[PDB]
């Protein structure tokens, strides 16, 4: 399920880093990496916390190996996108928040109430009780 | 007693129902399990000798799937559920002037304002579309879609 897609998007991440000697990912590389990044997360113990997740030097085939946790749902792009339209038959605008709280908690492979709490706080909707099905599927990948 | 072929289909959808692996259907659901082998049960056969709890309400009870075996038996399998000679001269009530034909909004509002009351979303999902001019709907092509 690594798509050639989602391996070559990976491909250039990693190459934007890059640069250091002959192919690897290292400390300096993601520290001068995150000064054209905007935001000063630089920090000396969790920038190399970041390393302990491989065994040891971050070349682009340890890349992939290390966002194996990624792969794990990750269905894609439109998939996740019909699998929404089903519960939607008023066409954008979207699912109702009652039906949408039902279908996650008492249906199916049923959501903890913490796992409901952890959506809540970040889903997109209006003030009547709509939810956003598409902002939704734009958040799971992200642009903003 | 049912035959081992019953069995076996009512188990199959017993397994549909009881969907986060315990077992067990949600006491809820008997009533569509029910509908899902064919049966036509009213909510007034449903609330009693089937033992559903309130309307649309989970968690209150489960069954076992030995349990549900009964609960086809003597209940549905037990009883009339209406042919098609009951819906033709019942219709024949709200038939004015004896054509077959009744208005779409009297149809609605037989589903939704008499008996065990529809919900307008029950009524439009089974609404085959036939209504003309001010020719109407034809009530017999209506419960021949309903009993197919």
């Amino acid at each position: 399920m690594f798509d050639q897609t989602q391996i070559q998007e990976f491909k250039e991440a990693f190459t934007v880093i890059d640069q250091n000697r002959d192919g690897i990912i290292d400390k300096e590389d993601l520290r001068d990496t995150f000064a054209a990044m905007g935001r000063l997360n630089v920090k000396n113990e969790e920038l190399d916390a970041m390393m302990k997740e491989a065994s040891g030097p971050i070349n682009f085939t340890v890349f992939l190996t290390m966002f194996g946790e990624k792969l794990k749902g990750a269905d894609p792009e439109d998939v996740i996108t019909g699998a929404f339209k089903v519960l939607d038959p008023e066409g954008k605008g979207t699912i109702k928040k009652q039906f949408l709280e039902e279908l996650l908690t008492t249906q199916c492979d049923r959501f903890s109430q913490e796992e409901i709490k952890n959506m809540w706080a970040a889903f997109p909707p209006d003030v009547g009780g709509n939810v956003d099905y598409k902002n939704i599927c734009y958040v799971i990948t992200h642009g903003d | 007693e049912f035959s081992k072929e019953q069995q076996e289909d009512f188990k199959e959808a017993f397994l549909l129902f009881d969907r986060t692996g315990e077992c067990k259907i949600t006491l809820s659901q008997v009533g569509d399990v029910l509908r899902a082998l064919g049966t036509n049960p009213t909510n007034a056969e449903v609330k009693k000798v089937l033992g559903n709890p309130s309307n649309e309400e989970m968690n209150a009870k489960k069954i076992e799937f030995e349990q549900f075996l009964p609960m086809m038996q003597a209940i549905s399998n037990n009883k009339d559920q209406g042919g098609y000679e009951d819906f033709v001269e019942g219709l024949r009530v709200f038939d004015k002037e004896g054509n077959g034909t009744v208005m779409g909004a009297e149809l609605r509002h037989v589903l939704a304002t008499l008996g065990e009351k529809m919900k307008e979303e029950e009524v439009e999902a089974l609404l085959a579309g036939q209504e003309d001019s001010n020719g109407c709907i034809n009530y017999e092509a209506f419960v021949k879609h309903i009993m197919s």
